[PDB]
């Protein structure tokens, strides 16, 4: 129930690129675990956005 | 691996003008921005620019004679300053944002 | 403006023993949307690239030794060496990226 909140933040991010949220989503499936990892690189990369 | 490379080291009679460059690679250059900091031999931020637009936003210390400028197809950033002074004289950084700062380019101005 | 006020300029060391650096913002760091706060501590050799330690406040950028631990929220920072080593001779400062000024620390001198 964390992960499906990491699945809504990273999905409803606003400006990602697209790319790579498929790719932060995938990993998300591929492994539901990790889900602070990927939430971070979400994070790390819309704080370095234009 | 993310990498920023910049010129190499600058010799300036004052009032001339320099150019210094930063070439990038690792990293989808278009979507994060490039700053720009002034390290006197503390740190000063100088500004950044849009690398999608080419927007510069420059700081209140460095409206006047500096200009950021892109060349997209090299992944490549510049920074110009006009009118170079004694006090100009420092080491110049090109970061990707606050993630992975460029080696440096150390200008004279004598 | 954001002002960065950080801890000692300098700093003397006993080879082993801890060594804890401050940084305190004007403002809060804290950014309301991911819940992180916006500060990075960077490691600066002589001649040298400063080189990420620890970003968003607490988190230990991939290569760096666990020994370099930074805490803190809001206000108050800090980035702590557990035991300081013979390689870690260097300059250490903060910087926030909250607002669009950024603005950095008076920096930190670590000597014997």
């Amino acid at each position: 129930k964390d992960q499906q909140s990491a699945f809504y933040e990273i999905l409803n991010m606003p400006n990602l690129n697209e790319a790579q949220r498929n790719g932060f989503i995938q990993s998300l499936k591929d492994d539901p675990s990790q889900s602070t990892n990927v939430l971070l690189e979400a994070d790390k990369w819309a704080s370095l956005q234009n | 691996q993310i990498q920023l490379v910049q010129s190499g080291p600058e010799l300036k009679k004052p009032g001339e003008t320099v150019k210094i460059s930063c070439k990038a690679s690792g990293y989808t250059f278009t979507d994060y921005s490039v700053h720009w900091v002034k390290q006197v031999p503390g740190l000063k931020w100088m500004g950044w620019i849009n690398t999608e637009t080419g927007e510069p936003t420059y700081a209140d210390d460095f409206k006047g004679r500096f200009a950021f400028s892109l060349e997209s197809s090299a992944s490549t950033a510049y920074l110009e300053i006009h009118n170079l002074t004694n006090e100009d004289t420092a080491t110049y950084f090109c970061a990707l944002g606050w993630l992975h700062w460029g080696l440096g380019t150390t200008l004279t101005v004598s | 403006d954001i002002q960065l006020t950080q801890s000692p300029s300098s700093l003397a060391m006993s080879g082993g023993q801890k060594v804890t650096m401050r940084c305190k913002s004007s403002q809060s760091l804290l950014n309301s949307r991911n819940e992180r706060n916006y500060l990075a501590w960077y490691q600066q050799k002589p001649g040298q690239s400063p080189k990420l330690l620890v970003y968003f406040a607490s988190i230990r950028e991939s290569g760096v030794p666990d020994r370099f631990i930074g805490s803190g929220s809001g206000t108050d920072f800090t980035l702590t060496i557990s035991s300081v080593q013979a390689e870690d001779l260097a300059d250490y400062f903060c910087l926030q990226h909250y607002n669009t000024p950024w603005t950095f620390g008076g920096g930190t001198k670590l000597e014997i």
